[PDB]
Formats: structure tokens, C-alpha cells, sequence
């Protein structure tokens, strides 16, 4: 057990190991604040997340304990992974505060592309380290549910990390937006193929205002749902409102994208399928030639599997605390 | 890929 220092700030009580050092509050809400932070161990910095009112119920409870099995699972260059987690109490009965340590990311993709233009070459590299996190992320039954933009970060090395599982709405897969149907880990691969061509034009590529704005936008590029999909779609309210809408074909996207990478545009059209069976998964995607320069079949590991049996687990407030707190005990940190 | 500039 480290030496624990506490102080205030922002009226918020740290009490974190003495080898975190210089605290600087970055962030606060709801989940929790982070602090940004140097870790005198690894000579990195970091941020330090101190998670708000973590047992404070039931869907609390649970939450905090599925949050640190998923972080404390995801071994991967590509993907956020837990370098720490502590917590001040020397016994269960005393334990109340949860505090999670992750490299500090000083740039997400958004913040990129406001003092640069990505060359092609950015755009292959950026993509296929993405879906590198993904085809790893994937293959322990793991959704990320919520990829874009802001939730990528990228280093001065054009180094990417997948971060903060799960403007949202504008690079969500139709099916989850309107909740057509049970998620497929391939509604991954619809943000993706938003965030790549916004990385391709510069601009939003369904910007819609609302969510029947954005499925408007969407389906006039790839096409009203024919009766293979809509058969899938177990809402009959949804289905009735897809039927009364005009029908659209699907449009030819070389014509959209004049100027891009053909290789580029291909894939595309194979990330943007409207039937999410029918879309190219990530390891299928790291085959594809867009990424010839960069694809490496022996260094693109899978996932050890993930047991989320958990999650049907109906436990008292005490118990997910237990749980998190041997969670918490368990923890092994990464070599240095 | 080389390098890239801090906002």
C-alpha cells in the first residue's frame, strides 16, 4: 500500500497515492471528475478519474463494477487500458471512493483536423488503427456503442486510441438510433465509416437535427430498407413508418466522393450498409486494400473472451461493492 | 503518419 496524500480542489476531495502528482482538475459531471495528473512511476501523465457517488445505489453499484471489468479486460495498443486503480480504504468497510488512472490523450480527432488537413496517407493510418482497436474489441463479444470523434485519441505520432465506452447521434447506426432491432457489433462499423468520410471531405456527413432529419439524410444516400430488412425490424410502429416512406434507391457513392481515393470510396460503401448483417466486419475491413501500406495479419491480435455473465446477476448494493472492491484488490498493472 | 501539430 502507497503513501496517500489528500487535498481539495474544486471542492472535491483527492486522496490519491503519493507517486500522482500535480493534480489539475480537467472535468467534472455526473459519471465522475478527472483530474490530469504526472505519474512519477511511469514519468507519463495522466488522468485520474475519481468516480462520483459510486455506490450510492443498486444501478450505481453495478455500473462502477461493469466499467472496471470491461477497463481492467482491454489489453490492446489501439484501445484505452487501465494503468491504475486505487482506492484510500484499507478494508471493504471502509470502502467508498473508486479512482481509475488512464494515459493522459492530449488531442482527440476533432482537435486534430482544427490546425492540420489529413493527408490520404493520415486517413489509411487513423482508419486502420481504429478498426485494429475494433477487430480486438469485437472479438471478446465487447460493442463500443458510441464511436466518434471525440471519442478518439491521437497523438503527434498519429498514434490512435480508442477511448470511453459506452453529435453522439450523428454517427449512430440507424437501427440503434431509432432502436429498430438488438445492436450487432457492425453498428461500430457505421461510426467508422461516418468518421472516415468526414475525415475525407472535411465536413459531417448526416448532420441531422433531429432523428428524423438524420434518417431522412441517411437513407437518401443508401436506400429505404427493402422487405429483407424490414423483416428484421421487430417494432411494427417502426415498420409501419419505414413502409409509408417514399421509396429511395440507393445512390451511387463515386459521385458523392469525386476526388477521393477509389480504394477509399470502396470502403465505404461496404462500412455504409443500411442492413448492419450485410456490412464488413473489422477484421474483414483490415483485409481490405485501402490499408495495403499498413495491414499485417500476425500483428492484429484478438481478445482473450469476455465473461459478461454479470450482467444477469441480481445483487444487493453490498455485493456489487464487494465485487468492485475485489476487483480492485486483483488488480495487476502493466509492465512498465 | 510522420507528425502531426497540437491544437
Amino acid at each position: 500500500r502507497p503513501t496517500f496524500y489528500r487535498q481539495e480542489l474544486n471542492k472535491t476531495i483527492w486522496e490519491v497515492p503519493e507517486r500522482y502528482q500535480n493534480l489539475s482538475p480537467v472535468g467534472s459531471g455526473a459519471y465522475g471528475s478527472v483530474c490530469a495528473a504526472f505519474d512519477t512511476k511511469t514519468g507519463h501523465r495522466v488522468a485520474v478519474k475519481k468516480l462520483s457517488r459510486p455506490f450510492q445505489s443498486i444501478i450505481h453499484a453495478k455500473r462502477t463494477y461493469r466499467e472496471l471489468r470491461l477497463l481492467k479486460h482491454m489489453k490492446h495498443e489501439n484501445v484505452i487500458g487501465l494503468l491504475d486503480v486505487f482506492t484510500p480504504a484499507r478494508s471493504l468497510e471502509e470502502f467508498n471512493d473508486v479512482y481509475l488512472v488512464t494515459h493522459l490523450m492530449g488531442a482527440d480527432l476533432n482537435n486534430i483536423v482544427k490546425c492540420q488537413k489529413l493527408t490520404d496517407d493520415h486517413v489509411q493510418f487513423l482508419i486502420y488503427q481504429i478498426l485494429r482497436g475494433l477487430k480486438y474489441i469485437h472479438s471478446a463479444d465487447i460493442i463500443h456503442r458510441d464511436l466518434k470523434p471525440s471519442n478518439l485519441a491521437v497523438n503527434e505520432d498519429c498514434e490512435l486510441k480508442i477511448l470511453d465506452f459506452g453529435a453522439t447521434r450523428w454517427y449512430r447506426a440507424p437501427e440503434i438510433m431509432l432502436n429498430w432491432m438488438h445492436y450487432n457489433q457492425t453498428v461500430d462499423i457505421w461510426s467508422v465509416g461516418c468518421i472516415m468520410a468526414e475525415l475525407l471531405t472535411g465536413r459531417t456527413l448526416f448532420p441531422g437535427t433531429d432523428h428524423i432529419d438524420q434518417l431522412k439524410l441517411i437513407l437518401r444516400l443508401v436506400g429505404t430498407p427493402g422487405a429483407e430488412l424490414l423483416k428484421k425490424i421487430s417494432s411494427e410502429s417502426a415498420r409501419n413508418y419505414i413502409q409509408s416512406l417514399a421509396q429511395m434507391p440507393k445512390m451511387n457513392f463515386a459521385n458523392v466522393f469525386i476526388g477521393a481515393n477509389p480504394l477509399a470510396v470502396d470502403l465505404l460503401e461496404k462500412m455504409l450498409v443500411l442492413d448492419s448483417d450485410k456490412r464488413i466486419t473489422a477484421a474483414q475491413a483490415l483485409a481490405h486494400a485501402y490499408f495495403a501500406q499498413y495491414h499485417d495479419p500476425d500483428d492484429e491480435p484478438v481478445a482473450d473472451p469476455y465473461d459478461q455473465s454479470f450482467e444477469s446477476r441480481d445483487l444487493l448494493i453490498d455485493e456489487w461493492k464487494s465485487l468492485t472492491y475485489d476487483e480492485v484488490i486483483s488488480f495487476v498493472p502493466p509492465p512498465l | 503518419e510522420m507528425t502531426l501539430k497540437f491544437g
